[PDB]
């Protein structure tokens, strides 16, 4: 079985280097070439060029020519791609996808699971937790994604609606995480929301009461 | 060069057939692939040479269409074939076309969250209104300050379709400063959804 093991999500200031790497295991690492395809949020898929393990030679897109390198290491069956001169609009989930196809065209038939690569001026903060007094939470001002949110450390799942967050003219994500309840409850049942930030190790619990 | 997929969103109900249509501006090879994302996965693997289905691909996947024509069919709908479908030659992808649920219309349960006090001591207001569990996903929310139409300080979320029942669901933040919040008295969001009669008015006054 055929597996794409990608790096994790990183962080870089316009003008930066970012480097993603790629593992594969279960086939001949040189026998197949590797590509490289981003998905900016919200769009659609890209293709960035692709890398002959065994040769080692390149072959990059049109407009990323001249600012994205690709290499490999046999020994290791790793594909790093590495993008430089970042802007914002780079912030995109990158993914390395195996084609396994001699004849006809490239077929990706295994991909790996993405990596986050955000790309923006502003610095990491953590959020601030106000309630919404349905009930909720307002996760607002953080850099940079994501955030998870719970409802009583994961006891109350039904009736939960994360909404994905939006990006704010300060640089900064914010979302909100709605629950319907019983009203029954409200004066009796405790409601708190976990919000966990790890970019910035920040973890709010945060009591919501009428 | 680029590949053109229609329908730009296609609403179905399982059990129904779906055409997916994907066409090229120059005529090229017919070595077509197609593809299926789901939110916060990877692209998998359909078709290949236009009319092969992958590895552990159902029956009921198909694809067809050569020159500059391409098709993409699925002939029973199952829960698990709604996601976004991206049709791909060589080095270049197509826009994609979301497949999502069709179902019976529902009406949004609409919510107003006042800004909460936390942030009024911080020089910020955020007032929410919350559209809960509604279909179609085409709703238009319009914030009201003293029955005052609003533009430009607010926006606004949608969650996936849900895999439960169907729905969709919204979240619109109006982010105001605590001087221009209290200068003001009534807030509402006023709702336009075609599960609704007419549109549906939530306001709150700033006391009590």
């Amino acid at each position: 079985q055929v597996q794409l093991v990608q790096s994790g999500a990183e962080v870089k200031k316009p003008g930066a280097s970012v480097k993603v790497s790629c593992k594969a295991s279960g086939y001949t690492f040189t026998g197949y070439y590797m590509h490289w395809v981003r998905q900016a949020p919200g769009q659609g898929l890209e293709w960035m060029g692709w890398i002959n393990p065994n040769s080692g030679g390149t072959n990059y897109a049109q407009k990323f020519q001249g600012r994205v390198t690709m290499t490999r290491d046999t020994s290791i069956s790793t594909a790093y791609m590495e993008l430089s001169r970042l802007r914002s609009d780079d912030t995109a989930v990158y993914y390395c996808a195996r084609d396994g196809w001699y004849s006809s065209g490239w077929y990706f038939d295994s991909w790996g699971q993405g990596t986050l690569v955000t790309v923006s001026s502003a610095s990491t903060k953590g959020p601030s937790v106000f309630p919404l007094a349905a009930l909720g939470c307002l996760v607002k001002d953080y850099f940079p994604e994501p955030v998870t949110v719970s409802w009583n450390s994961g006891a109350l799942t039904s009736g939960v609606h994360t909404f994905p967050a939006v990006l704010q003219s300060s640089g900064l994500y914010s979302l909100s995480s709605v629950v319907t309840v019983p009203s029954s409850s409200l004066g009796t049942q405790t409601y708190i929301c976990n919000v966990n930030h790890k970019p910035s190790n920040t973890k709010v619990d945060k009591k919501v009461e009428p | 060069i680029v590949l053109t997929q229609s329908p730009a969103t296609l609403s179905l109900s399982p059990g129904e057939r779906a055409t997916l249509s994907c066409r090229a501006s120059q005529s090229v090879s017919s070595y077509l692939a197609w593809y299926q994302q789901k939110p916060g996965q990877a692209p998998r693997l359909l078709i290949y040479d236009a009319s092969n289905r992958a590895t552990g691909i159902p029956a009921r996947f198909s694809g067809s269409g050569s020159g500059t024509d391409f098709t993409l069919t699925i002939s029973s709908l199952e829960p698990e074939d709604f996601a976004v479908y991206y049709c791909q030659q060589y080095e270049f992808f197509g826009q994609g076309t979301k497949l999502e649920i069709k179902r019976t219309v529902a009406a949004p349960s609409v919510f107003i969250f006042p800004p909460s006090d936390e942030q009024l001591k911080s020089g910020t207001a955020s007032v929410v209104c919350l559209l809960n569990n509604f279909y179609p996903r085409e709703a238009k929310v319009q914030w009201k300050v003293d029955n005052a139409l609003q533009s430009g300080n607010s926006q606004e979320s949608v969650t996936e379709q849900d895999s439960k029942d169907s729905t969709y669901s919204l979240s619109s933040t109006l982010t105001l400063s605590k001087a221009d919040y209290e200068k003001h008295k009534v807030y509402a969001c006023e709702v336009t959804h075609q599960g609704l009669s007419s549109p549906v008015t939530k306001s709150f006054n700033r006391g009590e």
